[PDB]
């Protein structure tokens, strides 16, 4: 599981465990833009259909 | 005495060669085929090698014939150039590396045929040497890696006496009083700086209007560009070239012109460079009884494993589509050959660096502010001075900056470009960078030597992700 | 009567730094100096002069020597005039030390000339060289005191023929023979330069081998070799049992490894380490232990006994480099405001500005070794660097230690040109737990020594290099 302090930083802030984030850098790193597009499709989710 | 192959490489040049010692390693049976004397191409040969050579040593003159040493307490008489010196090491360097490539040929059992290599079958092909001696070669697979070669200015023909290509410009008898340049890209500008020197009064003359070539920095540029006339560097930009002729007395009249129109003037020099670029080499290759056709800039076309229209047929560096340069070559000629083992084939140009071996120097690898706003991609900016660099101060050589360019949001480098000293050498960290995804951040936090040139790379992306560094 | 947020005790690397930070992110901040200039010990008198002095040297060598005459430039005479190489060394390290002035300012630090003391947990005292004291009431203390030279027991540095690094520095004239004491990081690179000036060197080591800790011996002998082509000699696994003052002016020194003997200097170089300088700080009396060194102890987020009071740089555990104090200020400060702290030492680069230059950051064999790891080794030559055969500079290799099983990269290794350059591309691999094999397909620029560094990898990953 790879990812840099300042990326380890960014989930914590957040409140994201880095298990819940697929990385789309070199052998699935988790980069600032994954932790970035998480916290964005958080939000879209409130209006995607379900029941 | 026909011989067998599973990989023939047509061409020792950076691509070739690598590509060749690669191939046998990997357990193909592998010969390599070159129509000069020497191995190594034009890097070695012509190209990279004498060059850097040459702007090492006049650089040192430069600095001995100078004030910098004095300023250091280095008190010497009377200074003074021996060019023949001065090229026999040049010449030495060149000697040593391509004999090398012989030898690391000898050592993976690269079988080497020394002739003029056509294509004459789509398994097959067979080198004429000088004297009409003929060679068979039937093969699995061809890797076409014949280079490139210069191209020529309408006009003006070139003689390598006092009108020159690069190559003749590597090896000029004395320093000329006056010299033009045709063409203010990396190459030219490294070897008017070169003779400039060593006492040249030299003009660069470029129908664009920056130095430096193609996907260079514009900040980057002019800065580089401004230092260089200091030195007493002369530019002529957004300048056409119409022609050129001898004159009685040996010196040569160039005509020129405004891009644009008019303006029209002449300058006179003692030699004339034209250095105005390089095109792919496919003479009497046969590509045309294969069916193989090129583009309309005369590089062979191929798909992403290196392929050309026929699947056993494969090229390589200068001659295909790329940044002809080196590095690229030696990659290239890698990935193909691992994928003709079954390999995985990917490379990315947006990740090939390049470098100006000038004084400053200037390199710089990914996109340019100019790259990022036609692509409209939205950015930020760091930027840090050598001037506030300790072992660049401290070293009394503090031209220039390091400028990086990250993605607004994600804080993702996306280009890092490098004017001064080291800048070289400093770029492939930044390479290293770019592969692994590296955010400005990333790059900050990482500890860097003190006191070294790269802690200026390091400052720079710290202004860029936190908006400000330490030491500026 | 001021107070402040922040207050940083020394304006080394270590403080310094902290100082900026603190303020850039939003604190009043304060720091102290006794000493006359801002910098600590790396810009008066230890990396810059240095630096600048392994520079003028260098660059006389070349001059004065066979490499100008190569490349085809000649000259006359070739004369040294070591007052102007002496200015030289001192307008680097004015211009440096007024720019970290021109930085407080800029980013609104104030600074405090005089003695500074911790009179209470939250107060520091600062008593001038005229006595008239300055005080500070602070919610945080940063104790970056750095380091002093340690004296040689029994030996009596009158910095004159008897000098520290200090005095080495600004000798007045080239010493016929020099004799140094300890062939570490430092005293390498001081008796480098004055056998570049003219000096009979030779240093004297307690150790089996040249270089301090931590530096990998196949390197260090190969380094020690090449040094010895130069003209440096070294008498190693060798105790200097006492120095002697004669009449004539020059200087007996007594050694021994146990087969006694005598050898005869104009000028002797006390270079045996550093060590945490604290005296007079209030640390005795604020109930704050050291260690047998003298380090102040401190926990993952640089804080001692007392919470709100840190320490960070040479006066702590860890490897007395400046960008070793540096980081630690910053990931001090950003601790202080609530941020995460940590620094993995082994991810410390060293670098020694000798030529040629050696560097290196991660694991030698040895520790890997004493550690029970199973690693793969990749060398590549610089004698078969295009770079470094084409500026004819060829000594050297790169060594790469990889991990047998995951083939990551342990330790890079670097003998030769521009290693201290090239330890930063190594150390910004090893942040990213890179394989030697991802390093090998990173492409670079060619002709590069990085180059050298490239194929180290592509070796220690499949086997063979390229070029090699
Ligand atoms: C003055 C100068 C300075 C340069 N400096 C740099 C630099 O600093 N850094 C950098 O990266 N690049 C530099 N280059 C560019 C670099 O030289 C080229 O990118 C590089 O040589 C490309 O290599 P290649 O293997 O693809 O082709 P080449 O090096 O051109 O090799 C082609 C080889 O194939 C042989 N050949 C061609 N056709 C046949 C045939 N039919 N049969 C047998 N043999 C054949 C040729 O004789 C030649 O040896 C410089 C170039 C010049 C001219
Ligand atoms: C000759 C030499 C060459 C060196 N070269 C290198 C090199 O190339 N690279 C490298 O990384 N390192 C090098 N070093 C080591 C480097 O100088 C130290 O590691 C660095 O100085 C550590 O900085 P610091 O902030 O921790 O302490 P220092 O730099 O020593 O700064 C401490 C400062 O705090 C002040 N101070 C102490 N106590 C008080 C007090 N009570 N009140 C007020 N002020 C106080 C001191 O006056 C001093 O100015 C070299 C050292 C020497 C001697």
């Amino acid at each position: 599981t790879l990812a840099t302090p300042a990326v380890r930083n960014l989930a914590m802030e957040n409140n994201i465990k880095l298990s819940e984030v697929v990385g789309s850098g070199k052998d699935g790193r988790i980069l600032k833009e994954d932790i970035l597009n998480y916290l964005e499709k958080q939000t879209l989710e409130h209006h995607h259909h379900h029941h | 005495q026909p011989i067998d192959a599973d990989v023939t490489v047509i061409g020792s040049g950076p691509g070739g060669y690598v590509a060749a010692i690669k191939a046998a390693q990997l357990g193909f049976k592998t010969v390599c085929i070159e129509k000069n004397e020497t191995l190594g191409g034009t890097c070695l040969n012509v190209g990279c090698i004498p060059s850097k050579a040459l702007l090492n040593n006049s650089h040192y003159y430069h600095m001995a014939h100078g004030k910098d040493f004095a300023s250091r307490g280095i008190e010497m008489s009377e200074v003074r150039l021996n060019l023949d010196k001065m090229m026999e090491q040049k010449s030495t360097a060149v000697k040593a590396l391509t004999g090398g490539i012989a030898h690391l040929f000898k050592q993976n059992k690269v079988v080497h045929v020394n002739g003029y290599g056509k294509i004459t079958g789509k398994n097959q092909v067979t080198a004429t040497k000088a004297d009409g001696g003929t060679q068979v070669i039937d093969t699995k697979n061809i890797l076409i890696a014949t280079g490139s070669e210069v191209t020529p200015f309408p006009g003006i023909t070139i003689d390598e006496d006092t009108i020159v290509s690069s190559t003749g410009a590597l090896s000029l008898k004395k320093v000329p009083e006056k010299m033009v340049v045709i063409g203010a890209g990396v190459i030219g500008v490294e070897l008017g700086s070169v003779w400039q020197r060593l006492g040249a009064d030299v003009t660069a003359v470029e129908f664009l209007g920056h130095v430096g070539g193609v996907g260079i920095d514009m900040e980057i540029s002019k800065n580089f560009q401004r230092i260089l006339q200091k030195q007493g560097f002369k530019f002529k930009l957004n300048t056409k070239v119409t022609g050129a002729t001898k004159k009685s007395d040996g010196k040569i009249d160039v005509s020129i012109e405004a891009a644009s129109g008019g303006k029209a003037e002449v300058i006179t020099c003692d030699v004339l460079l034209v250095c105005i670029g390089r095109r792919p080499f496919t003479k009497n290759l046969g590509l045309e009884e294969l069916g193989i056709e090129l583009d309309p800039r005369g590089r062979i076309p191929v798909n992403t494993r290196f392929q050309t229209k026929i699947p056993n047929i494969y090229a390589i560096g200068d001659v295909v589509a790329g940044p002809m340069l080196a590095h690229k070559a030696e990659d290239e000629g890698i990935i193909c050959v691992e994928g003709m083992a079954g390999g995985a084939v990917h490379i990315d140009y947006n990740c090939v660096p390049s470098v100006i071996y000038t004084h400053p120097e200037v390199a710089w690898v990914g996109k340019s502010e100019e790259q990022l706003k036609e692509e409209g991609i939205e950015y930020k900016v760091g930027k840090f001075p050598f001037a506030a660099n300790s072992r660049a101060k401290t070293n009394a050589d503090t031209d220039g900056m390091v400028k990086i360019l990250g993605q607004k949001s994600t804080d993702r480098v996306l280009g890092a470009h490098i004017l001064g000293p080291g800048a070289g050498e400093m770029v492939n960290e930044a390479a290293l960078a770019l592969e692994y995804g590296a955010s400005c951040e990333d790059i900050a936090r990482v500890c860097h030597a003190h006191p070294t040139l790269s802690e200026a790379f390091r400052e720079a992306n710290l202004a860029a992700s936190f908006g400000k560094s330490i030491n500026f």
